[PDB]
Formats: C-alpha cells, sequence, structure tokens
C-alpha cells in the first residue's frame, strides 16, 4: 500500500 | 495564462478534445494516449496537464502525487438553491445488474458466471465488486471467480478478457478505452444487455440512462428497465428503482486531477471553459458541449451538470475517503 506504480 | 493540455484516452476522446480545443481558441489543447494509466504518466511527465478520472484511477494518480482539482456534479436528487459549482457532490451508487429473465442468479451464486466490468481498476466496475468478492471468498484468486469476463485492461488472452470484443474490426480486444465495444459504464451495460455477460458492474445511473428510450443508441434504443434487476448484498434481487437500498457501495464522483503545480491554473481554465461549453453554457449547444458525446461518456460523463469546486482543498485520500482507500489497498495486496 505504498509507492507510485510508475 | 497558459494553455491547458488535456489528456484524451483513445481516438474517440481525442476527436472530442480536438473539437473542444478548436472551440476554446486553443486555450485547451490535446495530448492522447491509449489508456488512462498512460495519460496519468503524460501528466506526471508534464507532457499533459489534466484529465478527469474515475476514483480507482484517482487512487493510482494520487499515489504518484497528482491532486484532485474539480469534481463531476450531476443533477442533485434533492433541492438546492446553490449554484452547481458550489453545490456539494453526492457520490454515485455502484450496482450489480442482471437480467430479470435470468431468474436464479443472486449475489451468492455469481461464482462461475460471465461478468462485464467497466475496466480493471475502476470503482464500480472493479475495485468495489472484486474487493467484496476477494473478501467474501477469502481468496485473491479473483481472476478465476467468473468463468469468463470482459474486464478491459486485463491480459487479452485470459478469461478476464474472453468476452471483450474490440472495435468494429475486432482489433484492440479488451483495451481499456472506448474503442473496445464493452468498455466503460455503457459498454459493460451493453455486454449485459446483449447477454454476453450474466452480470454487469456499473452504476445506477447507467441503467436509467440506457433504458426506456433515454438512449437512442441502436443497442439501447429498445431496452426496458423492467427487464433488469439489481443484486443486493443480502442475496435478494430488486427492481432498478431500488438502488438506494440495493447497492454495493457509494463511489466518489469522477474528478479532474493535475500536478499540484498546475492545479490552480487548470481549475481557473476549466471554470471558464464550462461557463462557455457546459450545461446551459453560453456556447452549448450552439457551438460545442463539453458534457455531451452521444451517451459515450467521452472526457466527462454525459450526465455531468458542471465541474464543482472541492471543499477543504482535499488530498486524494480525503477526496476518495478513508474507507474506499483502504478497500483499494486491501484489494491491491492481491497483485
Ligand atoms: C438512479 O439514476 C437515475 C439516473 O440518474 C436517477 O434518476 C434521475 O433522478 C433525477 C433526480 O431525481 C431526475 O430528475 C431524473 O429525471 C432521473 N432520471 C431518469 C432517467 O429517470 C435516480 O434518482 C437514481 N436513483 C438513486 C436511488 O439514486
Ligand atoms: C475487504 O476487507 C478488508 C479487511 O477487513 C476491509 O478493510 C477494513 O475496513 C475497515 C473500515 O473501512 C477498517 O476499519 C479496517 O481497519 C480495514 N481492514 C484492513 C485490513 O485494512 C475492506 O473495507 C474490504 N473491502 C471491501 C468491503 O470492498
Ligand atoms: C481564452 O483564454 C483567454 C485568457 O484567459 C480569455 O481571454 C479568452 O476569453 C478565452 N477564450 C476562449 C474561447 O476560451
Ligand atoms: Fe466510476
Ligand atoms: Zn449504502
Ligand atoms: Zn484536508
Amino acid at each position: 500500500l505504498e509507492a507510485c506504480a510508475f | 495564462y497558459t494553455r491547458v493540455v488535456w489528456c484524451a484516452v483513445g481516438p474517440e476522446e481525442q476527436k472530442k478534445c480536438q473539437q473542444w480545443s478548436q472551440q476554446s481558441g486553443q486555450n485547451v489543447t490535446c495530448a492522447t494516449a491509449s489508456t488512462t494509466d498512460d495519460c496519468i504518466v503524460l501528466v506526471l511527465k508534464g507532457e499533459a496537464d489534466a484529465l478527469n478520472l474515475d476514483g480507482g484511477y484517482i487512487y493510482t494518480a494520487g499515489k504518484c502525487g497528482l491532486v484532485p482539482v474539480l469534481a463531476e456534479n450531476r443533477k442533485s436528487s434533492k433541492h438546492s438553491s446553490l449554484d452547481c459549482v458550489l453545490r456539494p457532490t453526492e457520490g454515485y451508487l455502484a450496482v450489480a445488474v442482471v437480467k430479470k429473465a435470468n431468474e436464479g442468479l443472486t449475489w451468492n451464486s455469481l461464482k462461475d458466471k460471465k461478468s462485464c466490468h467497466t475496466a480493471v481498476d475502476r470503482t464500480a466496475g472493479w475495485n468495489i465488486p472484486m474487493g467484496l468478492i476477494v473478501n467474501q471468498t477469502g481468496s485473491c484468486a479473483f481472476d478465476e471467480f467468473f468463468s469468463q469476463s470482459c474486464a478491459p485492461g486485463a491480459d487479452p488472452k485470459s478469461r478476464l478478457c474472453a468476452l471483450c470484443a474490440g472495435d468494429d474490426q475486432g482489433l484492440d480486444k479488451c483495451v481499456p478505452n472506448s474503442k473496445e465495444k464493452y468498455y466503460g459504464y455503457t459498454g459493460a451495460f451493453r455486454c449485459l444487455a446483449e447477454d454476453v455477460g450474466d452480470v454487469a458492474f456499473v452504476k445506477n445511473d447507467t441503467v436509467w440512462e440506457n433504458t426506456n428510450g433515454e438512449s437512442t443508441a441502436d443497442w439501447a434504443k429498445n431496452l426496458k428497465r423492467e427487464d433488469f434487476r439489481l443484486l443486493c448484498l443480502d442475496g435478494t434481487r430488486k427492481p432498478v428503482t431500488e438502488a438506494q437500498s440495493c447497492h454495493l457501495a457509494v463511489a466518489p464522483n469522477h474528478a479532474v486531477v493535475s500536478r499540484s503545480d498546475r492545479a490552480a491554473h487548470v481549475e481557473q481554465v476549466l471554470l471558464h471553459q464550462q461557463a462557455l461549453f457546459g450545461k446551459n453554457g453560453k456556447n452549448c449547444p450552439d457551438k460545442f458541449c463539453l458534457f455531451k458525446s452521444e451517451t459515450k461518456n467521452l472526457l466527462f460523463n454525459d450526465n455531468t451538470e458542471c465541474l464543482a469546486k472541492l471543499g477543504g482543498r482535499p488530498t486524494y485520500e480525503e477526496y476518495l475517503g478513508t474507507e474506499y482507500v483502504t478497500a483499494i489497498a486491501n484489494l491491491k495486496k492481491c497483485s
């Protein structure tokens, strides 16, 4: 449930 | 002021965007990408400014630092003297829709049936129903629940794309843009109307706007509301007049997102462009209607009355709400 997907 | 660069998802959106750009005297210009996640990347690169997003995509964008700017506001159920731009948004009702003639089907017998979804990662089409189904089955194996589906954006060779149909030529099967016949609220509801699926995950408005003459679209023009039922979570089936008591969730309205650094300007430009091209806008329907696209919900939902100002300069979490954020996070644990 953390970082940017890109 | 600077021009605002809109991002259009697929060629039908791009065609609309280009008519808007021409009508706005190039105050708005267009970038186009194949999918919503790609538009989101153009916006993170600064190669586009903004687009309007379902709440499942707002979560993707927001994790990457993009912020909500204005929200879609449709006609209110209850009276308000306030202008549309100031009237608080209400949230739409995610529902599960079946045919009345498919008598045995309820929420509790959906396993191994055929399903129609607006696209992977969208609220009513995916995050709400699959999150509920993963939780209730105690299994992340959501790709194997339905025997076949159309879930645009999923692997085209998988069962989750088996029912997708592509464009007029049968190209682009399952791509998550309006080229795919069953994409979006209207394409998932068409998937059910044509009995390609047993169940469509869409919102309540979808059923009303595509039945009883409200759409003249060839596939819809002759659909009767009474032929449809909603699946309630307690296992009962109801007429589509009962969505307020037979829905899967209430969803945050679709909203415009941008980089934080461009939000102020995007918001000012859009407030003006809807004064011109919005519902009763000075130049709609004469010249161009920003919130019309013959039912196809291109750039904005066709039922949008105006884009409304947000209360409390919300973050994307605040906008989506804490419960829905957690629901997505939990579902996303499966991937
Ligand atoms: C389900 O969606 C339909 C379509 O938006 C809603 O019906 C509309 O409600 C507005 C506001 O009451 C009316 O003035 C429109 O005429 C209705 N449209 C149509 C096509 O009938 C309906 O209220 C929604 N149901 C629930 C419980 O939210
Ligand atoms: C799926 O189940 C999870 C697990 O219970 C739900 O997440 C909980 O939601 C409540 C209220 O929003 C929180 O107070 C809990 O702390 C959450 N649990 C976890 C592990 O985060 C989630 O809402 C469900 N998904 C649905 C209903 O779509
Ligand atoms: C374009 O933007 C400029 C600068 O704000 C404004 O003066 C003009 O009225 C706008 N015209 C259209 C068609 O949007
Ligand atoms: Fe949505
Ligand atoms: Zn409810
Ligand atoms: Zn806040």
